[PDB]
This record gives structure tokens, sequence and C-alpha cells, in this order.
């Protein structure tokens, strides 16, 4: 029987690896809606998409701006990491031109 | 398990009296390797999270001390400016 | 292999970090760059005295630089002075800068004194053993 | 460091061989009291933060092989030494002396080793004023500061 | 005695190397061995303690 | 997988399943497929957090590569091919939005 | 029994009178020597009972080649205390060299050798605050089938003879009549203080370690304490 | 990390280098750098209050500050 159980392990091997989007579409159908969204739910992470200053002090001035739903940061978060694509000129110049929101 | 088949499976030789009085002094003769190991272990982990210590918090703490120098120098500074006022009301008699 | 270190070491934890005003230079920090300030003076709370022609004209040195010619925007970052933007979120991060000010003013006031007669065991209290 | 770790326990034998004193009694014992209700008697994994459960089973730890395995081990060579009288004076092989020489040498030796490395153990529970246990300790220091009429940390 | 050349066996320039200020001091630091050697008329003779034969006559 | 969530692509589920299926088998953006699927596991069917993790992708992809601040806001055609691979931020952000497409759940 | 408990007591008395003598002598300020006063040291074989013990601050240079270790214990550390020859006036060409024998402190074992020290040692002048001691309990910690070896660097206990012959010094009777002891005197004068070398718990100090004001009156494992317990452990075996 | 232990130099020359430094950079910012040529270098600062305690003792002293805002005053003419 070990070389049937070690035959049967192959085939467990094979068919996991050349069937992966049929297992994969057959579990998916083996819980309902609510079990998947409650799943998923459970594993939304950040990743490190704006990880922006979060204030713990508590007479911060910047936790009543960010709890302001129409506070504007100076740049959006994929852009800090994007080089400039303009001359410094501009760049003053829009800066210098710039107005805060409220 | 079976005694004829494994009083005869080492090239049909038997040396299961030897491998019997192995395990009693075998079961001792570990302690002292055992524990150095474990002091061993401890100490590589210990290094291992100063190597983590410096590598993170090592450049933090020298921008910490020399915001501490740059905060001296605003207190005598703000004191050098106090005196600079009471000059220019005085303009010579402080001197 | 499975068990080839026979033991694993997990009750030591990682060093605690005892600086003083740390939490607060990590707060201003952050705070510092939501703000996206090209001047890295800026890291410094101290940075209006110090370098006070951030404020002015942005000219921190006296023509005694070594950044290349003013050829890319990446260039003379220091020689560059604030702007209406840039101070107002360095504004929006006053009380945290203050605290971080405060913090380590009251550090500075600390001076050791002939009753600290655990100073010469004081690592025992900063947790340096484990 | 071992440099360190030598130089304290160096320190706590020379500190108990001279003596003392009387307020020095006070505070080692109001630190005793801290060290043993909040660390023996209690379950270090039960504290709120990761930074509480990690240093207090560091100083459990640390109580344990200095005090509790030093103990156990003064202990057993005091019972080792009943029980080598007890063979030779009975001239066979006893076993009386271990179990309760070894108890009663146990309770005479925790003690001693408690006392000598008390403020070792009430130190490495300084995790800071933010968690409930750094502030039990702070108070406790406190305490003892005004007893002895110094600093500590 | 500055055999062959004193570029190659610079003995009277060592012996009043450690006879002046400097040697005498680097001796007082202990980090360079005393002087193992004599300069008596115009022989290099080598003390008893430096555990070298001495120098072969020039025949 | 090393910048991806899980051990192996077994346990992605069926996201990872058509991320394999999108391209061919020797094509490294598969992985970055694959991290599209970890931005929009909670929030593809939030109607802002589908954007939330298309902007994850333009991060993911302005962080591998140095970027600049309108090139991944002029793309033409962000569609994908077989043959696509991850030598651009165009194309690393192309397949991280394929693979966000195919997260269901 | 009775009697060595009986003696052991009046040690330890006499020990604690010492003791109180001596913390008396070293809270005083401390005497300068500069200049010539360094040149020729007030002390000597037959005014040492007046400067004994006593804090001086005297300026010379020390000769780190021909130190002497005699061996100690600091700390559960087997070491040495490290003396040198400390030169106060020489001429010119150095043949004719006076001073004193000075005690840098605990240096460890591992670098007492020269050559294992990560340093060129400093021989030029310094000033240096020590306490002038008569050096006793190196003096009688050899104990028996123990003997010290000159011509070589090899020492056992403090002979202070043989050091002086060791030094070279002209001034022979200044040398042998006591050794200065190098010691910090910002740090508290009782013998409880239990830290006996200028040291921290890291020892992020610098060997050799320097000596506390508690350092230089403890006489280690004859304190009036130890001598207290000794005597009651023999009147217990006694009685 | 590996690094040495060395107390404050405190030595006469550099910590003379040091303060004159910090007397530069007093002098240039108390006047928010209005000046024509500011030589003040901030780094150096730094390293005035790590191996000159003894000057720096005196800074923060009020009667020792207002002693040497005279003194470089009478200097600076
Ligand atoms: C009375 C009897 C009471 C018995 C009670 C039960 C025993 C409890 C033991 C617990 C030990 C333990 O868990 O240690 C973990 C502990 C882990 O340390 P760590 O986690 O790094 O933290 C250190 C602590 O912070 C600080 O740790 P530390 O620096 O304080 O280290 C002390 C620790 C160090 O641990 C040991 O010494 C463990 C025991 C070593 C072996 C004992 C003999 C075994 C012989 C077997 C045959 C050999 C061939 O010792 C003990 O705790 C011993 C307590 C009991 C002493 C009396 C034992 C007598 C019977 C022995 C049988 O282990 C060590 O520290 C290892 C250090 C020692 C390494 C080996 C040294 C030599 C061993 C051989 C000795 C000679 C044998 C052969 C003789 C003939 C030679 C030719």
């Amino acid at each position: 029987v070990y070389c049937t159980v070690l035959a049967y392990y192959g085939w467990w091997l094979y068919d996991r690896y050349y069937l992966f989007g049929k297992n994969a579409t057959q579990d998916i159908r083996k819980d309902t809606t609510e079990v998947w969204e409650k799943r998923a739910a459970l594993n939304k992470r950040n990743w490190g998409y704006n990880a922006h200053y979060k204030p713990e002090l508590e007479r911060s001035m910047k936790k009543v701006l960010y709890a302001d739903p129409n506070y504007k940061f100076p740049i959006e978060w994929p852009e800090r990491y994007m080089a400039e694509t303009k001359t410094l000129e501009q760049v003053m110049d829009e800066e210098e031109n710039w107005e805060y929101y409220k | 398990r079976n005694r004829y088949w494994w009083y005869r499976s080492l090239y049909d030789d038997y040396v299961a009296r030897e491998a019997k009085l192995a395990f009693g002094i075998a079961a001792f003769i570990w302690l002292p390797h055992y524990y150095w190991g474990i002091h061993l272990n401890r100490a590589f982990e210990v290094n291992f999270s100063h190597r983590n210590y410096a590598h993170e918090w090592g450049p933090r703490r020298n921008r910490l001390a020399h915001s501490l120098e740059f905060e001296q120098f605003d207190m005598i500074l703000e004191n050098w400016q106090d005196l600079e006022d009471e000059y220019a009301q005085r303009g010579d008699g402080m001197l | 292999a499975l068990f080839f270190m026979a033991n694993t070491a997990i009750s030591v934890p990682s060093v605690l970090d005892t600086s003083p005003c740390m939490k607060q230079m990590l707060a201003y920090e952050d705070c510092v760059l939501d703000a996206n300030v090209p001047q890295q003076e800026v890291i410094h709370p101290q940075w209006p005295t110090i370098w006070p022609r951030l404020l002015t004209d942005g000219k921190l040195l006296e023509f005694d630089k070594v950044p290349f010619h003013p050829e890319n925007i990446y260039n003379y970052t220091y020689m560059r002075p604030l702007t209406k933007k840039n101070k107002q979120y360095l504004y929006e991060c006053e009380e945290e800068r203050f605290v971080f000010k405060a913090c380590l003013r009251k550090v500075i006031s600390l001076k050791k004194t002939d009753k600290h007669t655990s100073w010469d065991t004081a690592e025992v209290a900063n947790l340096q053993l484990t | 460091s071992c440099t360190t770790r030598r130089f304290i326990d160096e320190k706590e034998k020379l500190e108990y061989s001279r003596g003392y004193n009387q307020q020095e009694l006070e505070a080692s014992k109001l630190r005793k009291d801290f060290v043993k209700k909040y660390i023996v008697d209690f379950d270090t994994t039960l504290y709120k933060t990761q930074v509480e459960r990690d240093w207090a089973y560091i100083a459990k730890r640390e109580y344990r092989y200095e005090v509790q395995l030093k103990s156990i081990g003064y202990g057993g060579a005091l019972a080792n030494a009943v029980l080598l009288w007890r063979i030779y004076a009975n001239k066979k092989m006893v076993f009386w002396p271990i179990p309760i020489v070894g108890a009663l040498g146990y309770l005479y030796f925790q003690p001693v080793f408690f006392q000598k490395s008390n403020k070792r153990f009430f130190d490495m529970c300084n995790v800071g004023e933010e968690y409930y246990l750094g502030r039990e300790r702070n108070k406790i220091l406190r305490e003892c500061n005004k007893i002895l009429n110094v600093e500590d940390f | 005695l500055d055999y062959p050349d004193t570029d190659d066996t610079d003995d009277t320039e060592t012996f009043k190397d450690y006879k002046s200020f400097t040697g005498r001091r680097m001796v007082d630091t202990g980090i360079v061995d005393p002087l193992w050697y004599d300069i008596r008329e115009g022989k290099k003779v080598y003390y008893d303690w430096a555990g070298v034969n001495q120098p072969m006559e020039d025949i | 997988m090393a910048q991806t969530a899980h051990q192996n692509r077994y346990q992605g589920g069926l996201c990872y399943a058509q991320c394999n299926e999108l391209f061919s088998f020797w094509n490294p953006s598969i992985q970055q497929c694959w991290k599209g699927c970890d931005f929009g596991v909670g929030r593809v069917n939030d109607p802002e957090g589908r954007i939330e993790a298309q902007q994850m992708c333009k991060r993911w992809a302005a962080e591998l590569y140095w970027t600049y601040k309108g090139e991944l806001d002029t793309i033409k055609d962000l569609r994908v091919h077989a043959d696509m691979y991850p030598t651009t931020p165009q194309n690393v952000y192309r397949a991280c939005l394929a693979g966000v497409r195919r997260q269901k759940f | 029994t009775l009697l060595y408990g009986a003696n052991q007591s009046s040690k330890a008395r006499e020990n604690k009178v010492a003791t109180e003598t001596r913390k008396e002598r070293m809270a005083k300020p401390t005497i300068q020597l500069t200049g010539a006063d360094s040149q020729n040291p007030p002390f000597t074989e037959k005014n040492i009972n007046d400067w004994l013990y006593k804090t001086v601050s005297i300026t010379g240079r020390p000769i780190h080649g021909k130190g002497m270790m005699i061996p100690a214990k600091s700390y559960g550390l087997h070491g040495f205390e490290y003396l040198v020859p400390f030169v106060t006036k020489e001429n010119e060409d150095g043949s004719v060299q006076e001073g004193l024998i000075l005690n840098l402190g605990f240096i460890p074992r591992e670098y007492a050798p020269i050559w294992a020290r990560a340093r060129v040692e400093n021989v030029e002048e310094q000033t240096f605050t020590c306490v002038v001691t008569d050096g006793k309990h190196l003096s009688e910690q050899g104990g028996l089938f123990a003997s010290n070896k000159p011509c070589e660097n090899q020492w056992e206990y403090a002979d202070l003879d043989q050091l002086a012959k060791h030094t070279g010094f002209v001034n022979q009777e200044q040398v042998r009549s006591c050794i200065l002891e190098h010691v910090n005197t910002e740090t508290p004068n009782d013998e409880r203080d239990c830290r006996h070398i200028d040291i921290c718990s890291d020892y992020k100090e610098d060997y050799p370690y320097k000596f506390t004001r508690s350092g230089v009156l403890q006489q280690p494992g004859q304190m009036y304490w130890d001598l207290n317990k000794s005597a009651s452990y023999y009147s217990l075996l006694g009685l | 990390m590996e690094v040495k232990y060395r107390g404050p130099s405190d030595d006469k020359l550099e910590c003379e280098f040091l303060e004159n430094n910090l007397l530069s950079c007093l002098r240039e910012k108390s006047v928010q750098d209005n000046v024509a040529k500011m030589t003040c270098r901030p780094e150096f600062l730094v390293w005035f209050f790590l191996e000159c305690p003894t000057k720096a003792a005196v800074y923060h002293d009020p009667k020792g500050l207002r002693n040497i805002f005279i003194q470089d005053k009478i200097k600076q003419k």
C-alpha cells in the first residue's frame, strides 16, 4: 500500500500544480457570499499605502485637520515617490500662487 | 517490534547488547552540550537583537543628540538677543 | 533542519528604546514629512533660528557649497526659500514642534547631582539585561 | 553584558557582606514586596502590553536563576551534607535528609538571595511611566527615595 | 659593525637613536625593547641576554 | 512571490489562478498581478475601495521603478498582453491593475 | 577558638578606628605639588606619618616600560595593580633619576603586557591626584609559599624595598617610604560605597581604573565587618 | 558598532576654536543672518556642547553670558 500512497501523493501534487484554476474555482464556491466577504475584510491590509502621520498628541492641530474631510495634502501619496517633471521656476511659481482651503 | 528482524538487520551482525547499553549512558552525556548550546543560542539572539536596534535606532539617537545641542544653542541665542535688546536701549552705558 | 538547533531563545525581547525625547522627535519628523518640504534643515525643530534665511531668501551658504551647478530642479535645495505652501504645511506642525522643543529643553535642564547613587549601576534600570 | 553582570553580582556580594543599615533594610523590604507580588505572585503573561509581558518575564527569569535556582542549589548542598552525615552515622542509605533538609535549606537561602539581589529585580521592572508595571515600580521607587534620601533610576 | 655597509647594517645610527631623547622616551613607553648591543672600540658586542652569537672577525 | 502575501501561489485563490492564466509561464508580471490581488482584498467591492486599490497599484509602481509625476496618468492603453514584462513602471502599473480587476470579494 | 574570636573582634575595632582616621585624613582638600615642589616631594621615611593616606596632586612623568604588576583581584577579575616608577626630577642625560612609586589602579590580566594594548603609553609630564599611602595590604597579600621574582617582572606582593631597587631611583629611602595611589576625589568618602575603582557597570572607562576614595580606605578581606563575622563564626564554633 | 569611550576634551585651543564659532553664530543669528558675509558653521555648534562643558556652563549662566556679550561688544567696537 506504500506504493499506492506514494502514487496518490504524486497525483495530488500534479493535480494541484496543473489544475490550479479549477481547484480554486471549486474552492471559491464552497462558501457563500457573506463568508467570503468576512474573510476578505479580515485580510484587508493597507500594505504601506497612504501611511501619513497619525496624530497621537491630543493638542495636535493636524488631528483636527485630518478629521476634516476637506483637508488636502500638499501632494498625493503615490506622487511622493515620483520625480518632478516641471522646472524649478514653475514649481516655485505654483507654490507661491497656492492658496489654502477653508 | 520484531526482535529477530532487528537483531540481524545490520549485515547479519549482532550489536544489540551494546545498542541497549548505549541508551542509558547516552541519556546523560548530552546535558552539558545542550545547556551550553542554550547559552550560545541566547547569546546569538541577543546579538541579533542588538544588530536590529543599532541598524534601526542607531541613526535616530544621533539626530536626537544633534537636536539637543541645537536646543542648547537656541536657549543661549534667546538670552543673547535679550542682551542685544538691552544694549540697543542703553547704547553705551551697558558696557 | 527541523530541530537541529535544539532550542530557540524567544524569551529575549526586542531592545527597548529608552531615549529621552525619541517619541516626540519621531512625531515631529512624521509631521514634517507630511508637509513635503524640499529643505532638509526643517528636520531640526530649531530651523527658524539656526537657518533664518529659510524664511527670507533661502541663502544658507555664502557660495561655499558643493552640490554642483543649478542645471536640474534637485539642486540648491537649501538655497531655495520656503514657499507659501511649505510655510502653511509647516505651521500645521507647530504644536508637535513645540512639544519636541519643550522636551529637549527639559532634558537639557536635567543635571547629574550627588544624590544619584544608582549612576554606576544605571544599566539595570535602563533594561540592558536580557 | 558579561562585565555588567559580573560587576552587579560582585557589588551585591560586597553590599551583603558589609551590612544593610536600617533605612536600607526598609527600602529593601519595599522593593522585595513589590517584586515578589508583581512578578512571582502574578502571571507575567497577563499584562496588557507586549513590553510589560516581555520585560516582566525577563525579570522573572532573572529571579528564577538568581534566587530560585541558587536557593535550590544551596539547600541541596546542605541536604547533601546532612545526607552524607546520616549515611555515615547509620552505615546505610537513608532518604529523609533529602526532602526535609532540602526544604529547610531552600527556606533559609531564598530570603538571603532575595535580599542580595533586590535592586536588580526592582530595576528590571523599569518599563516606563506609560505602563501599569512601570507606574507601580515608580511609586515604590519614590517611596524608597523618600526613605533613603537619595534619587534612583 | 656596519657590515657590509651602513645602508644595510646601520648599527651606529641605531646606537645613536637609542641614546637620544626620542629613543629614551620610546624605550620608556615600553613598546620598544632596549638596545641589544654596545659599540666598544670599533666592535659591535652583543649583550649576553640578546641570545645571539658574536659577529665573526673580518679576516 | 517574495513581495507578495502568501507562502505559495495556491493560497492566493482564484485571483492568483487568473493572474497565472493572464501571462505566459515565464512572464514575471504574474507576481505583480498577484500584488494587485493583495491590494483589492477588502476594497474591490467598495466603490471607493476600488479607487484606493488603483492608487495602491500606482504607488507600488512608483516605488519599484523611478517614475515621473504625470507618467502613470498619461498611459494611452491600460490593456495587457501575455508577453508584457515588468520592465517599466507603466508595465508594473498595468499588471497590478489587471490583478486588481480579477479580485472577486 | 574563643581566643581567636576575641582577637578578631579586637582587630575589627582597631580597623574601624583606622578607617575613621583615614576618612578624616582624606576629607581634607588636596595638597598641590607643582614645579620644584614636585621634584623634591615632602614625603620621606621620617615624615611619612604626617602625609600618610593624604591626598596630594603631584606632577611628574610615569615610566610605563618598567611597570610592576602586583597580583590583585577586583570585582571577581584576577588582574594586577599597576605600579609605575614616577619620575619627578631627572638630569638631561637621564642616567640619574629620582621619584616615587605610583599605583595607577587595577589593570585586567588580559591587557597587562605592553604589547597587548592598543595604545602607545604617554610618558611625558602629567599631573596625577593621588593619595599618599603606606601600601600595607599589598605588602601583606603574598601569603605563605609565595615570593617575588625581580630582575624579571614577577610579583606576588608589594615588597617596598624590592620595588624601590627595581625603580633605580637615587632617593631610595623616599621611594621605599610609601606609594601614591591614583584616586578620584569626586567620590563619596564612606567605606560603604561598594564602588572601589572609578568605573561604571559597563566598564566604559579606560584601563587602568583609578580608585575611588572608598577604594583607598578598603582593605580587601580585613574590614571590620568581615572580622566581626569571623569572630561570630569562631565564637559559635567554640561554644 | 563597537564605539569606544572618550570624555569631553576641554582642550584649550579646541574650545577656543569652538567658542569663536559659537560667538560668530550668535552674532550672525541674532540679526537673522543680515550680515554681509556669514561665517557661522552650525555643525561646530554641536561640538561646542560635546567637548567644552565648562564654557557651555559659563554661557548658560546669565552673568557669565552678560560678561561675554559685553566683552564681544567692546571687541567689535
